[PDB]
């Protein structure tokens, strides 16, 4: 009588502490290479922003008119999205973005700012609606009549909620000191801003800039977070774009940036810009910057793990 | 791969089998209880590694609009560092498990051998290639009893001692 | 004759490369869960700051009057601590904090700034002492008489020591341009500052801010580090809070933030905000942000290591 | 767990012991020199892991006043990354050591067995359950001499050969 | 007949999972300690900057006259290097440095800025050449005559290349508001700057600073990167140091900082400031901050790996 | 280190050798095919660890002009973290490989022994110190045939059985 073990014609080569290429009865892949080219969203409340940029959902350009109060488990930014109609940018923009990505969306609230002694209705053709319009959550404050003075003003908003409030204002920079006075009258203009956390203040800075949508003025957007019960005040005298509504974070979400279609037919927790990674495997070689709940990125294309014994034939 | 100088491609029945050859005829049958123990153990490894984190990571970078270079560089430096580490962890883990998978397979053989050997008191002597020599023609009732660990170690003894 | 090995009625379950739940004769914990709810300080020179905030120890609010020259191996910040009497904040505050935490404390030195043509004795009721006072290491520079001009001035301080000197000045922001001139006269005010490392300059920015201790003005605190032999100069013309004394780091220390009591009866090198971790164990599941000399934080609550052999009974 | 199909809860004496049964009577006594070698080795593992870093880490975060979000986020991202790594290291280390602790225990048995077997020339034959059969009633002087590795391998031989 | 294994009088002690000090037949080192005290550059296009600082290669102080268009695989910064002749510094300097280090060097291009209504030829004795000169890539713009006005001006440069362009301008800060007007006339001066990526603007800030090369004025250097086809514009009215030439990155390189000599006789891919690490070993204890292609830094001075079997003698 | 209670410093020939002593004379000769297999395996380990990354890292710090403290501190914190990790990886890897190097050496012995034992049917009996007893004076033709695995397991049998 003889006793032994099974074997096969064609086995699979693996690596060991000791040998490089040893055959085995069976082996299985340990590194995921298979990607699905869609954002798998089954069972998840998804918001694909398309032409609206994320920061846009706070200030309200026409792109973002349908997103001013959104609600998500999954937020998707697109390459084509813009935060902006009237040429400008956000100070501390990415941090703001990182905030909004995990916010679960936003709920708006009137701050109730009222106005005596100034105009209120500034608009432009970059921001089309029925006609020339502006940033839906913002207000473009002027001097009453085609020139003339801007009253040194104060406004305060008390956050009465249990959550941190997101406050956004804007500083206008006109194409000239000519344009600056025609809007808000002459002299140095100063906006100041304070909370408990916060302490800062701002001046406009007119001059020429490249034309972007045919306009050469820029709007500077800024922002801070009022804690509960803490209060914020705005000392200003012109060149100012007031916040009409403040923002409160809804809950919890995750944000990705991608260029593939949504698909409510597959489930996924690991995302990257060209798709969802669905895998049970401990590792992946698909995208080092995948986010969510993912196998670890590794450099190796492949690492075979033995699932059968050594293999020696006749 | 030494005294069982190869293996049986014909054994499609299980991982570990018997192959006897008395007068009565032929036979090849898997030993499921040794097959399973090994199988149960490869299974163990696979449940410790087909593994799911509950750790969300978010984005700290931006592919559409690049973050400031300095922070961008630290971020990339960190990511790269942490990639090097996991590529290391992955390769070592695979190598270490595969040695132990291998080494545990063979160890399941060598341990089956020596248990059959120990059933067969002095009624038999080790060949030198993982085969056993009977000095008394053993029929095929006697076989499945060598197999289902019953075979009597003194109730065939005397006869075989002589030979 | 038979030979064998010991065993027991009740063993302990552990995990292996191969099996999940296998019993063993004995096993020991590998992850620390036991915390002691006190800051173990035995043998260490400790400073619990209580109501004094760390940055306070540089400028000198009344909280920090007993800490202006402290000496530590172990610095403890408290939640109740404040850096400030007169409402303001520090620019680059955390970096400064990280510096002070490992400084081993601070030694002060008169910079010897003398004054011709201005007042010198600015005070307030936020900073109580016997009466209304100010920041002990700072000097609140004014115009001589209830209005009037501020002489464009210069002051330099040469660091004559072998160590980097910590220089702190302040920019005042008054509630108005009304208040600004009553203090320092009218016109744009400019403070400039240079070393070898350093190059910058500052303007005040008056306007209303929330009342904090009933005051609406803010003081902006700034700071730089003079190297040995390098020199610093202050170009200014008002709105300025001069440094009276400079600071030198003592040696080496560690800084924690906590809310538990001190205890000179236990020894510890791993601290977190709710206590000391004393353990020989390689790992812990107590606080990922523990600082000092600590086991590694891990997610797992428990990881049993076998200290005995396999366990099979009758 | 195979041929020594279980273990002796009664053996409170040491890790590895002897249990004889001749005419003379009974006996159970630990083999301290095999017990110790294993014990000495579990000890080795425990001194390599009850381990103290001399690496201070300081605070880069702030619990009383939150640092700027962007740096806050990178800092958290890094910490989390480095937690994942050490939770991995910890679990693998524990699993790997425990296999080897186990595997080294048994290996201390199998190696004690085969040394006693090798003292007992042909004067005895392996039972098949980790027990030894003497073909000559061995007294209890003869016992502690099997134990304290002295027993004579030819000075009881002839007698037992016959039987 | 007996069978066995070899052994030796004197073996080497190693460590195991189980034992600390066990001897072995042979063992090999696993951690590199051997450093070579030279920058091994064999086969690599190397640029040792010596007295030229890296940022200098963009603006062009006399140190960097021979480096204005360099080409590298390997860039070496020296302790003695300076970016500057006329006392100043760069805003965002290190990021700029990190850019230049991997640029493979720089190629210059005239931006072709022409001037009507101002002087153009500002110089100083800090920047010696045949005589008093200036920053070779820059232009020191003045008012025509020893006082008088600076025309509010605009200049644009369109990047026509396929690569991102590196744009550098400077803000002058004169010792006084006296000196400021003598140069560019009086009144607040404003420089503004915009692209698609970019939005900012600048004021000068005169006042005294320590003398550095006997001068107390500072030049502030700033910079941005024009993308292809995107355009940049400069709104300014004085206190300005215009870019004459823009910069384009050549390709790819690595940058180190060191104080040892070059050596084209040895090959290396792991560098640190005191030399090259040449080793096949997986680890090193030489310098945690080594850059390039390196073994991993570890704390341990030594870790012996067994290459022979256990060792027991007679 | 147990039954082969030591080793042969004289064996400068290879890792594993034979040492016989019949009437004919003396002999010590390495078994190259067992020596090589072990050697081939230490070789394997050395090619998996004398290892070269193709991962460039650049500078994120500055030794001539210190970066801002806050970013400086995060950078140092990260580096230190990643040092702790690799010092851990290094020490464990060395310890784990050295156990396995050792354990694989001995396992190459124990496996050579038991193959010679299996060549020598019943014509011989195990001494108890890793030596083999012949009950028939074996000449030195018979030697290199024990060595070059040829020796006949039944064509010396009968003679030796008797003795
Ligand atoms: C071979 O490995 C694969 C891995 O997916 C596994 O599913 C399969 O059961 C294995 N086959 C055998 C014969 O065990
Ligand atoms: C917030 O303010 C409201 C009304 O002033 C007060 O009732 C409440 O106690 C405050 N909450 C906290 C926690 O400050
Ligand atoms: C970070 O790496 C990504 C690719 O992984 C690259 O696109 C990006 O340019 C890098 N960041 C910086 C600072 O350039
Ligand atoms: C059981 O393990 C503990 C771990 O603390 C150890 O102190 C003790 O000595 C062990 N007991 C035995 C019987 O070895
Ligand atoms: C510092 O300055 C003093 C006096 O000017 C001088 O004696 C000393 O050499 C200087 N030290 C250094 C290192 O610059
Ligand atoms: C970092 O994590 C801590 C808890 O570990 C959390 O309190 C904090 O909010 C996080 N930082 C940021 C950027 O929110
Ligand atoms: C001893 O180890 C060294 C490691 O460099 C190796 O080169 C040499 O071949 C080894 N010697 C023997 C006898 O194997
Ligand atoms: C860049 O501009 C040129 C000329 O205006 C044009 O031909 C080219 O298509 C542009 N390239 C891109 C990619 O914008
Ligand atoms: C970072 O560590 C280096 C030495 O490794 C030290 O010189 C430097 O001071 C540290 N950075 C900070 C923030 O001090």
């Amino acid at each position: 009588i003889c006793l032994g073990h099974h074997a096969v014609s064609n086995g699979t080569k693996v690596n060991t502490l000791t040998e490089r290429g040893v055959e085995v009865v069976n082996a299985t892949e340990t590194v995921e290479r298979t990607n699905i080219p869609r954002i798998c969203s089954k069972g998840k409340r998804t918001v694909d922003l398309g032409q609206c940029g994320l920061l846009g959902t706070i200030t309200g350009p026409p792109q973002c008119d349908q997103f001013l109060e959104f609600s998500a488990d999954l937020i998707i930014e697109r390459r084509e999205g813009s935060d902006v109609c009237y040429p400008g940018k956000f100070v501390n923009e990415e941090a703001l973005r990182q905030i909004l990505r995990e916010s679960g969306g936003i709920d708006k609230e009137a701050m109730g700012f009222t106005y005596s002694g100034i105009r209120t209705n500034g608009a432009t053709s970059a921001c089309r609606r029925s006609g020339s319009s502006f940033y839906a959550e913002m207000k473009w404050l002027l001097s009453n009549t085609d020139n003339a003075a801007f009253p040194q003003m104060t406004k305060s908003y008390k956050n009465t909620r249990k959550s941190p409030a997101l406050i956004v204002w804007g500083i206008h920079h006109s194409v000239s000191t000519a344009e600056q006075t025609k809007l808000y009258g002459s002299g140095n203009k100063l906006v100041t801003v304070g909370s408990s956390n916060y302490q800062q203040s701002f001046v406009p800075s007119p001059g020429a800039r490249p034309q972007v949508n045919g306009l050469s003025g820029r709007i500077d957007f800024h922002w801070l977070m009022l804690n509960p019960n803490d209060t914020v005040t705005f000392s200003f005298n012109g060149a100012f774009i007031a916040p009409d509504r403040a923002s409160f974070l809804r809950g919890k979400s995750m944000g990705i940036q991608s260029g593939v279609q949504v698909d409510a037919n597959c489930e996924g927790d690991c995302y990257h810009s060209g798709g969802t990674i669905i895998s049970n495997l401990p590792f992946q070689n698909i995208d080092s910057r995948a986010v969510g709940k993912c196998p670890r990125y590794v450099k190796q294309r492949s690492l075979l793990l033995a699932t059968g014994m050594k293999n020696v034939p006749e | 791969a030494g005294f069982i100088e190869n293996g049986w491609e014909g054994l499609i029945d299980g991982w570990y089998g018997f192959r006897h050859q008395n007068a009565q005829g032929e036979g090849t049958a898997a030993d499921y209880k040794s097959t399973q123990s090994a199988i149960d153990q490869i299974t163990g490894k696979l449940n410790r590694l087909i593994e799911k984190t509950n750790q969300q990571f978010e984005l700290i970078d931006n592919e559409f609009n690049e973050v400031e270079k300095q922070i961008g560089n630290v971020i990339n430096w960190t990511r790269d560092s942490i990639t090097e580490v996991w590529s290391y962890n992955a390769e070592l883990l695979v190598a270490m498990e595969n040695q132990h998978t291998i080494d545990l397979a063979d160890s399941e053989m060598d341990k089956l051998y020596e248990r059959v050997k120990r059933q067969l008191r002095e009624n038999a002597e080790e060949d030198g290639t993982g085969c056993f020599e009977i000095f008394h023609k053993c029929d095929d009732d006697c076989m499945a009893s060598i197999r289902n660990n019953t075979y009597d170690h003194s109730k065939y003894r005397e006869e075989a001692m002589q030979n």
